């Protein structure tokens, strides 16, 4: 350590060079990556949320990039001769409503005088008059086509007038002998208003406005989140309007200032357990700043652009983490001291280093492992903190050690008698208490096995939508209404799939942003014309006709062909299907703008697609449709044994057509699925990445095995049961998730290690002895360091956000309950079964 | 299937990378820019001097439009600016923003004439107002 010992000196000796140089070379870099990179902003976070990198990336991408490529520009064109040569609909903006006393159908007129109110209250806004549109050219502001005006509308009156008493009644009438007088549609009209539950008792109300629907009318937006309009009878339930990305935005913006909060106070904790708040200082700058680092390390050094925000949570992961070094360092001062400066400075760091560095090196590694995913925003994730991580690491290390040196060069009581108190207290509930912890929780540890694992699965979700807010938001409650109505339906859509031979399939796109796809070639051993070819194609459209999912003009483009072919003359003329591939490739295509341009015209996408090689035509590749036997949905399975079978046999025949003709594959919309599977699998995966990351370490320092061991399952079952905490409270699979999930090993390692560590650190070889020792000399620091996690966690929490809070309960669980039983159990497991005298050491 | 007015398509900031994009700079006869502009001599169509992508999309939409409304025709009513007319900002300064109506000048058959601009393959659209409607196109 010569050299080493050398620089501990020069610690020892020279603090304001390294102080200065290295506020310089922040400030540097920090503006830097702030000048020349601009600042990444989110229109929207449905972004990157592919998986390209997969056979269905390649698939997708080349699907859709081709259909983007195929005729609005380039060769690529439909038919080989274009080549040559007031009722309103879902578009307004619309609310959802209801009557909230005596709980009855609203055909009643109390709730309408109650809307009369409520309508009046709602068009009455002058903002509203700014987007009003008054229609009719007439500075009138368009009417509501609504309810009370149906009614004085069919009356002869102004609405509210109705006069429900009968009106209501004959109109009922009208209802129920409608089903499809037909005055002129508001029958259909108000058809398209509700739901099923008439036929009595519509639960909800709902309105329509002359008005536009875009992010336009978000001043709107907010003056109705200024009033309830539920005056006495009534709830505006679900008000259905677009302007969510950007409320997305502006409340990140709110949250972030609403966390420099718990930010100061962990800082006042900490001044507090120093009383000296020049440190605090140094810290909390210390932080910001190398956030700033790893900021010009993303945009600017490896120059990177597309910075999802999700990766904003690193802040609030962050600040759990810098805290620890701290405590754990401080004790030692004080206690070496209670036993020049050079050389105390130079052990007490001999003593913190293994802690600190493995630490933040297991936490990093999970968070930069997090790249092997198939997926964007979690590269995007896992780098950015990696860095973030290892900054505040080099900026302890270094930066701090003045930090000490010179609050020192510079030169309430109940508090210690608290701790001392705490530790004592402790100390005896251990010593005198021996079994009652550990069955205790080897008891709630199998429990929470057995919850997760057998009966009630992580089950996934199938309406996706992918959530937003609380469960429970206007917007949201307008999450499930819908399908409930008329205007809702794809008569299902049925999957209608299709096939591709004649282009490649890959996905050249630059796997970080999410506007990176590159360019789509050519699949060329795709021979157009040739016979034994086009005689598979022949028994290939006869194969299909034979399936029951087989579910059933240009489809089998053959038959139209052979038809103008069979077709006499007066070249093209009464012919049969195998034959020339010139003469064929120079009668078809007229045949083709012939089918085009007959009132067949069917729109459609199967087929040809055509280039100039008359001037010389050709296909340069071509599909063919079918429609399913299934038509839409979000579940997994269905879905997979579908294309699974189909693909099966898709191959089945492939191999035997002529390899002219096994070019081609095989479409549908299992992208969602592609995810609720590759999710799963890339997650496990990394999962086990660090874990057998933290192992490698484990083994590494605490040499002998029984130590690691208990840890290992100490933390395993703090996993199983923070995850079916998350399951007492019930969640549905996302990314989000896993990624904690992933974190939470070089989270919790930490505590079991510095014990394991101090324990094999100590001078003594016994259960009791050694661990008291440890006890002494480990015990607080742990418990600020878990405590400032809480305090960030646990303070993103009565806040408006899935992401935030849920990351404050991930964080306040995991930590905390991990703390508990690496903190007990193993504390049992060792009170009574350590490696004394030698005892299974490397 | 017919656009209606105020509406925004894709519904974003027009300027969003994807939709339109943000300006990069005006186009006047000793800006060298000016000499890739083109004016549309399209006379199916009415006026001339727009972009190469305006170009693209502009001819993509002209038949469709016919096809469209025999009679009536792809009418420009403003296609390049130099004459600081749309404001500090526009695309007219670069010759790529089209302020649009028909040969016929009817305001509620614009809704669909803008439909069918999208199915021509342009980029962003608005029924902007019921005396025009205004398309525009990402950064060539
Ligand atoms: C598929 O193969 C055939 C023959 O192997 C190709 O065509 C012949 O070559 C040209 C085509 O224009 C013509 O002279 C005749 O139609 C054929 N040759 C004769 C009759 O001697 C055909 O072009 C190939 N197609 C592709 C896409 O590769
Ligand atoms: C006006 O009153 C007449 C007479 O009852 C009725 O037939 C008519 O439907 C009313 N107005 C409307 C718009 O229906």
């Amino acid at each position: 350590s010569e050299r080493m010992n050398w620089y501990y000196h020069v610690l020892a000796r020279r603090p304001y060079l390294v102080v200065v140089s290295i506020a310089v070379y922040c400030v540097a870099c920090i503006i830097v990556a702030l000048v020349l990179n601009k600042l990444p902003d989110f229109s929207d976070p449905t972004l990157g949320f592919e998986t390209r990198g997969t056979k269905i990336g390649e698939r997708l991408t080349a699907w859709y990039n081709l259909l983007q490529e195929t005729d609005h520009h380039g060769a690529l064109f439909s038919n080989p001769s274009d080549l040559w040569e007031s009722s309103p609909r879902k578009e307004y903006s619309h609310f959802v409503v209801q009557r909230i006393n005596a709980t009855d159908s609203l055909f009643d007129l109390n709730g309408l005088l109650a809307m009369c109110q409520l309508q009046d209250q709602i068009t009455e806004v002058p903002s509203y008059r700014a987007f009003c549109e008054p229609e009719m050219l007439t500075t009138e502001c368009c009417r509501p086509w609504s309810l009370p005006n149906y009614a004085a509308m069919l009356a002869n009156k102004s609405s509210c007038f109705d006069l429900t008493t009968e009106d209501v009644t004959s109109l009922h009438t009208l209802l129920l002998g409608c089903y499809e007088k037909r005055l002129n549609i508001v029958f259909n009209v108000l058809n398209f208003l509700t739901d099923f539950s008439f036929i009595v008792y519509l639960k909800y109300a709902m309105i329509f406005i002359p008005v536009a629907q875009s992010n336009r009318l978000l001043p709107l937006f907010h003056e109705w989140e200024d009033v309830e309009l539920i005056n006495e009878l009534v709830e505006v339930v679900a008000m259905d309007l677009g302007l969510e990305n950007e409320l997305f935005n502006e409340l990140l913006l709110t949250d972030v200032w609403l966390v420099s909060l718990g930010g100061t106070f962990v800082m006042a904790s900490v001044w507090l357990y120093t009383g000296s708040a020049f440190i605090t200082l140094m810290s909390c700058v210390a932080i910001c700043f190398s956030l700033g680092l790893a900021y010009f390390f993303y945009a600017i050094v490896l120059e990177f652009e597309f910075f999802p925000y999700m990766n904003l949570l690193a802040v609030v992961v962050i600040i759990g983490i810098g805290a620890d070094d701290v405590f754990l360092f401080l004790k030692i001062w004080h206690c070496v001291l209670t036993e020049s400066l050079e050389n105390i400075m130079a052990l007490t760091m001999r003593h913190a280093a293994a802690s600190m560095f493995v630490t933040s090196l297991t936490t990093a590694g999970a968070f930069y492992a997090s790249y092997s995913s198939s997926i964007t925003a979690i590269k995007c994730f896992g780098i950015f903190a990696g860095t973030v991580v290892v900054t505040n690491y080099l900026l302890m290390i270094t930066w701090l050690p003045a930090s000490v040196s010179i609050m020192e060069r510079l030169f309430k009581k109940s508090i210690n008698r608290f701790c001392q108190m705490f530790e004592e207290c402790i100390t005896k509930s251990i010593m005198n208490y021996a079994y009652l912890w550990l069955l205790i929780f080897g008891a709630l540890g199998a429990s929470s096995a057995v919850i997760v694992f057998w009966y009630p699965g992580l089950q996934l979700p199938e309406k996706s939508h992918f959530q937003l807010f609380v469960s429970k938001h206007p917007f949201e409650v307008y999450s499930s209404l819908k399908q409930q109505f008329w205007f809702e339906k794809p008569y299902n859509f049925k999957m209608h799939m299709h096939f591709v031979w004649g282009v490649q399939a890959v996905d050249d796109g630059d796997y970080t942003n999410p506007n990176s796809y590159g360019h789509l070639h050519y699949d060329n051993n795709f021979n157009v014309s040739s016979r034994p070819a086009q005689l598979w194609i022949l028994d290939f459209c006869q194969s299909v006709r034979q399936q029951p999912f087989y579910k059933e003009l240009p489809n089998c483009f053959i038959e139209n062909l052979i038809d103008y072919m069979k077709r006499r003359c007066i070249p093209c003329c009464d012919a049969q299907f195998p034959f020339e591939p010139h003469i064929f490739e120079y009668c078809l295509p007229q045949s083709i703008s012939n089918m085009y341009d007959t009132t067949f015209f069917r729109p459609g996408v199967a087929g040809p697609k055509f280039a100039e090689a008359f001037t010389p035509l050709l296909v340069k590749a071509l599909v063919i449709e079918f429609e399913s036997n299934v038509a839409y949905s979000t579940i997994y399975a269905n879905i997979r044994q579908f294309y699974e079978s189909v693909e099966h046999w898709f191959q089945m025949q492939l191999k035997t057509a002529p390899p002219e003709l096994q070019g081609g594959w095989f479409t549908s919309d299992l992208k969602f699925y592609n995810v609720q599977d590759t999710l799963s699998h890339d997650t496990f995966v990394a999962i086990c990445l660090a874990m057998a990351a933290s192992l490698a370490v484990l083994l590494c320092f605490t040499v002998n095995i029984l130590i690691s061991i208990y840890a290992v399952l100490t933390v395993s079952l703090s996993i199983f049961n923070t995850v079916a905490v998350l399951i007492l409270l019930g969640w549905q699979l996302n990314i989000l998730e896993s990624i904690a999930v992933s974190t939470a090993i070089g989270l919790a390692v930490d505590f079991s290690l510095h014990y394991g560590i101090h324990y094999r650190m100590s001078p003594v070889k016994e259960r009791l002895a050694a661990t008291q020792f440890v006890l002494s000399r480990i015990i607080g620091p742990t418990v600020m360091a878990a405590t400032t996690t809480g305090l960030a966690g646990g303070i993103m929490m009565a806040s408006n956000i899935l992401p935030y809070i849920q990351i404050g309960v991930f964080l306040v669980v995991v930590m905390i309950v991990s703390w508990f039983y690496a903190t007990f159990f193993l504390m049992s497991l060792l009170r009574v079964a350590g490696p004394q005298h030698g005892f299974l050491e490397l | 299937y017919p656009l209606v007015l105020k509406q925004t398509i894709p519904n974003l900031s027009e300027y969003t990378n994807s939709a339109s994009g943000p300006l990069e700079g005006v186009i006047r006869r000793d800006s060298p820019k000016f000499k890739d502009l083109v004016p549309n001599y399209n006379r199916d169509i009415l006026f001339r001097l727009m972009s190469k992508r305006c170009k693209e999309k502009l001819n993509v939409l002209a038949y469709s439009v016919m096809n469209e409304w025999p009679g009536i025709r792809l009418l420009v009513t403003e296609s390049w600016d130099e004459d600081y007319h749309h404001g500090q900002e526009s695309l007219h300064y670069e010759g790529r923003a089209v302020t649009i109506a028909t040969s016929d000048r009817d305001q509620s058959k614009y809704g669909m004439l803008a439909r069918l601009a999208v199915e021509a393959g342009f980029d962003w659209v608005s029924y902007v107002s019921r005396r025009h409607i205004y398309c525009s196109v990402k950064s060539d």
